[PDB]
């Protein structure tokens, strides 16, 4: 029997709508997602901590606040990346401790703890500290596919997690890579050399990962993510009620309520359209993953990348230099940070002609041993013309870090109201200082939803309306000449304005019928009804025919007319009985329901 | 004259100054940051104005400044001022002897009568009103 | 062992997600390339795209067949027909079906998936003689459903009797996605013992299923899956195509295909499909609510579309409660077409209406005459008397009644069918036909044209954006503006304006560089991936009757650069990228 | 008229007499009001 992870409140929106959904749009929706039995809510973590200040301007500390409060039954599960917490860099031991602290403290039960590059080494401390506080520890095989990438390496990584203390052993498929042969294989494989319940997590991208999830519960997987369906597929997780429907009736019925399900899933497909300014120019199932394993998403922060330059044109180039930047830096897997690491090096070695002629600052470290141990060795040559002799650091990088936490309270001294405010400024002290500045002063002020009808007019009109006038009052004429954007972020958009040659930055914040329902006439010009006698559609269609003329006696129910409508005939009848008195319709004419289309004068 | 509020450890008071007017007359020099509707960032120092009180000698100078303080009128925002009136008052300083020590050594200045804001007795008053007029 | 894959993307594929939509011009360009895929035959012609093109492409599609045909020869072309349905709403007369099945052969179609909403088979018998007599492929179809009267012994007789009038293939259509992959497993493995034939499988997606069906089908010895190319696939639609190849390479049912040429392929109909944008549907994605209103995908696009131009779209959650009613009132049939359009037309009207069974199709006063067959469960007697009273239910092969009508169409089209194919279209759709037989000969045809995705609108439109009041914020000073020559008010003082017309990120980085100050970019003194120190001169601008030069903040690699000589720049605007 | 107001942890008597004016005693401090 199968049990079920929703990761609507995180990953969902995070891969669909860039991180951007509202805590207030999450808590309606709470108590169903409480009441039925998922195995635990992904609420808080990954890429949400960062949204959530940067964008939101919204305390994290808070969003977990409240989610705890309104999912009282439920185990609310986060993403922690290892070393690297929620954050840029890897974090001295002492800060890794302190926030599963304060997240256990605050409502987290289970911490899912992954890192890029696998190296286990950068794991140790979040899981004994998990550990420490009581709670959950789910240690996390983050799957890609090389040359090194097989079935037992992945089992032997879970056999250290198991080594570690793991209470359950998650599989991470970022970018959509499993196949369901590998997924059976792999999940039988890792149910014979560990004991501990295993736990998919299968982004649906390149269409095999309800697939993938077949296999897996065949082979005795127990735990599978799926995300509710308005927010599911592409980008996203399969969709819950889609698993839920799979199961029922066999051997891993999950015992769960696919119609409540449903339910909530209309609850956020109205949430989404709120969000229509983040909506992904490529939605649903990108293959291209497929076509030699760059994960489709990467490909469009590339495409991104040269656009901007105007060099889309060598896009075809830097995918073919990127897997021989990933072979030469060991086949590590492409995932945050990894990916943008290659993806602009690749870049870079295509404009100049030359690899690794130049070099990013990131690469550097990433050869010194910065980011950890590359599941494959590095090559030797790209090293030596990147970074010299230089030490190749070969130890945990956490232990180059001197405890921090007295470090950062100091500097944060006269903003922190508490701790969680300290592990705040922890993760982007540049960002974190505005933000708590800002809060602390009641000021904070969110990037407000744009309404998506308003937008599309000004851009419509924006390669067309005038920019140079010329401005006539008290005698004076002003020749002003405009430039800049005021229809993307308006109330934020500053333009820049021109009086007789004289440049000034100018900043607007906005502050805010002849039609008629009301005549006798349809658009058409054929009356609408003034009375009962009169006869109508109730849907628009074709006439197929008239079974009457100009005057006749008719009784009520008599067939009056045919009309095709929806592709079926309908025989018009007669509401009322007494004479035909006029009809204003021809066999071949179109006609509206709001139409009179013959008039009967009663008894 | 900082936006800072001395009773809760100066802790910085930012937001926007609703009323506000300069002192004057002899012996008043104003170097102004704030003006009257001013909205203070909080990313930077909480220094709204710096008043700087002349007079030909000790005794009066100290008499203008306390002067000049209460002549420096702003709502919105808790000051520095009604500290600063503490300092002037207290009998070391007035005497003319003291080192850096001064203010560590008289944590009582920060204990002062905080006299009723304006802005509270208007709505006291219109409460008044309100029960009065149905 | 080898499993064999159709694309349906010439068909269902835009049927299922753009309600039929998509032109024969679309589709030309990268025939050669669906040629050379090794497909086991492309679904070309057949379901709404005959009424659709007529309708409202106001192209022939008999021509349509024949460019396709000429566009992939190697090839083998596939419609599908709804027995005597054909591609109408009605049973048609044998003569009739003999005729199209005719002509459909003698210009290129080599497969024909024949299908009955009912499943009496007695409604496929002369197609599949029809097919066979012309010495093609007849591949006959379980119509698949759920109901307290449907089982798999109920779909395995069907499969028997099916290959007993002589089929190549048996095809299992889960028009509505209603398959488990439990069913799926243990109806094909029922199916291989029972039959001799290979397997069809055809499986929308809509609840998500489609694809785990699809492995159980292969798991238990299905021969051939059908797929949609990734761009058109998924929800209303089948499994990519891709994704089903994917996911079998291999293994030993390794299907020899070319995701790379597939990917090709699939970013042409990507590109194609943004000119359709306007008949995208809300409700096209993945809706396991499909599990009980049982509404096929082919269908969904269509219904959508149909009630958008009735004003009446949010009235669809309406109509889905009110089909599954509908359909036990008339017995559980399966929805596929004809039946599908009738309950949910029925339902439609009813939910209008405010009245159940107030007004009633004539098509469904023909069902519940038993003209187009027996329905697998008990009508309404209720509702068979409100819509067709005390009359008589028929209880043979419906067609048995209908009188040969061939020589009598031609004669009533002399002088406007210019072949024999615009007498079979006029059969189909005679007021219909008769019009466009009409406009085409005349050269005055009119198809709707597809709308601009960002036409410039109206000036009446750009009035409820633009503002009445503002605070406009200048050289520090703000001042309330209230407009209404204009009259305008600077905070409360109106006077009266006169005006004469005349006719890239931002920096994230510190390292990103930026002018203080609006201009036009005169050279740009660096290249990508260039090393350079700061105080470097990187830019040089002209601004304020000057050219002056950039100098570089930060010391590292120059990463990117968003600017070119001739450009206009402003402060927000970041005009390289630098990595310290 | 003789009313006692709490307002944010202290309360204040009140007493009022009479666009026009009022006269208003705060703890037995009066002074003129103009309302509009
Ligand atoms: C008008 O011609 C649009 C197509 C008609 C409705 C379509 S036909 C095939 C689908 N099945 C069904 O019952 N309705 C859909
Ligand atoms: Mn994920
Ligand atoms: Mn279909």
């Amino acid at each position: 029997k199968v049990h079920v992870t929703d990761v609507v409140l995180r990953d969902g929106h995070q891969s669909l709508i860039a991180t951007r959904m509202r805590t207030d749009d999450m808590l309606p929706i709470c108590s169903k997602l409480d009441a039925v039995g998922y195995w635990s809510l992904e609420a808080w973590g990954g890429a949400t901590f960062d949204a959530c200040v940067r964008y939101l301007r919204e305390d994290p500390w808070e969003r977990l606040k409240k989610l705890r409060k309104a999912l009282p039954n439920s185990r609310l599960q986060m993403l922690l990346r290892g070393q690297n917490l929620l954050g840029y860099r890897h974090y001295s031991d002492d800060v890794v401790r302190a926030f599963v602290q304060k997240s256990a403290d605050n409502g987290i039960d289970v911490f899912r703890i992954f890192d890029a590059m696998n190296d286990l080494r950068n794991l140790k401390v979040s899981i004994e500290s998990v550990k420490a506080v009581g709670k959950h520890a789910e240690g996390t095989i983050s799957y890609t596919t090389s040359p090194v990438h097989d079935i037992p390496y992945f089992v032997n990584l879970a056999k250290e997690l198991e080594s570690f203390g793991c209470d359950t052993i998650a599989i991470k498929d970022m970018a959509s890579l499993l196949t369901p042969q590998v997924t059976g294989d792999l999940v039988k494989a890792l149910r014979e050399a560990v004991s501990l319940p295993i736990h998919l997590h299968a982004h649906a991208t390149s269409g095999l990962a309800s697939m993938s999830i077949q296999r897996a519960v065949d082979n005795g997987v127990a735990i599978v993510d799926g995300c509710i369906s308005s927010f599911a597929e592409g980008a996203s997780l399969p969709a819950t009620e889609s698993i839920v429907a799979a199961l029922k009736g066999t051997e891993y019925d999950t015992g769960l309520d696919i119609g409540l399900l449903q339910e909530i899933s209309a609850y956020f497909r109205e949430v989404r359209k709120k969000y229509w300014q983040f909506e992904s120019e490529f939605t649903g199932v990108d293959t291209r993953v497929l076509v030699n394993q760059v994960p489709g998403g990467m490909i469009s922060n590339l495409s991104n990348q040269l656009k901007e330059q105007g060099a889309l044109d060598r896009m075809d180039a830097v995918l073919d230099e990127i897997p021989r930047v990933r072979e030469d830096l060991g086949y590590p897997p492409l995932v945050t940070p990894t990916s943008q690491i290659v993806g602009t090096q690749a870049v870079l070695n295509v404009m100049t002609g030359a690899r690794y002629k130049s070099v990013t600052n990131e690469v550097k470290n990433y050869l010194l041993g910065h980011y950890g141990k590359a599941p494959s060795t590095v090559n030797p040559d790209v090293r030596n013309l990147a970074v010299g002799n230089a030490q190749v650091i070969e130890c945990r990088p956490a232990d180059l870090l001197t405890a921090e936490m007295e470090k950062l309270r100091n500097e944060v001294e006269g903003l922190a109201a508490s701790a969680a405010d300290v592990l705040t400024y922890a993760m982007f002290p540049d960002l974190a200082k505005t933000f708590l500045q800002e809060r602390n002063a009641g000021s904070l002020k969110p990037e407000p939803l744009l309404d998506k009808e308003a937008v599309t007019s000004r851009e419509s009109h924006s390669r067309f309306a005038p920019t140079e006038f010329n401005v006539t009052l008290h005698g004076e004429t002003f020749h002003i000449k405009l430039t800049g954007s005021g229809h993307h972020g308006e109330e934020q958009r500053p333009f820049y304005v021109s009086v007789d040659g004289v440049t000034e930055e100018v900043v607007v914040e906005i502050l805010n019928e002849a039609k008629r329902k009301a005549s006798s006439a349809a658009s058409s010009g054929r009356p609408r009804p003034t009375h009962a006698g009169c006869v109508t559609t109730a849907m628009p269609g074709t006439i197929v025919d008239v079974k009457v003329n100009v005057g006749d006696k008719v009784s009520a129910g008599d067939a009056v007319l045919v009309i095709e409508a929806m592709k079926m005939e309908n025989e018009i009848q007669a509401s009322k009985s007494g004479v035909v008195v006029a009809i204003n319709v021809k066999k071949g004419d179109s006609v509206t329901p709001d139409e009179a289309l013959l008039e009967i004068q009663p008894d | 004259i900082n936006a800072e509020d001395p009773k809760n450890d100066f802790l910085p008071s930012f937001g926007k100054i609703t009323r506000y007017y300069a002192p004057g007359g002899p012996g008043i020099r104003m170097d102004a940051a704030m003006y009257s509707g001013y909205v203070i960032p909080p990313y930077y120092d909480s220094m709204c104005a710096k008043l700087t009180v002349w007079a030909l000698n000790w005794e009066s100078v100290v008499e203008r400044g306390r002067r000049a303080l209460n002549d420096t009128v702003v709502y919105g925002v808790k000051t520095t001022i009604p500290y600063y009136q503490e300092i002037l008052k207290h009998p070391d300083f007035r005497n003319a002897i003291f080192n850096t020590s001064f203010v560590e050594s008289h944590p009582e200045l920060a204990n002062y009568a905080t006299q009723f804001p304006r802005e509270l007795v208007a709505a006291a008053i219109s409460a008044a009103i309100a029960a009065h007029e149905g």
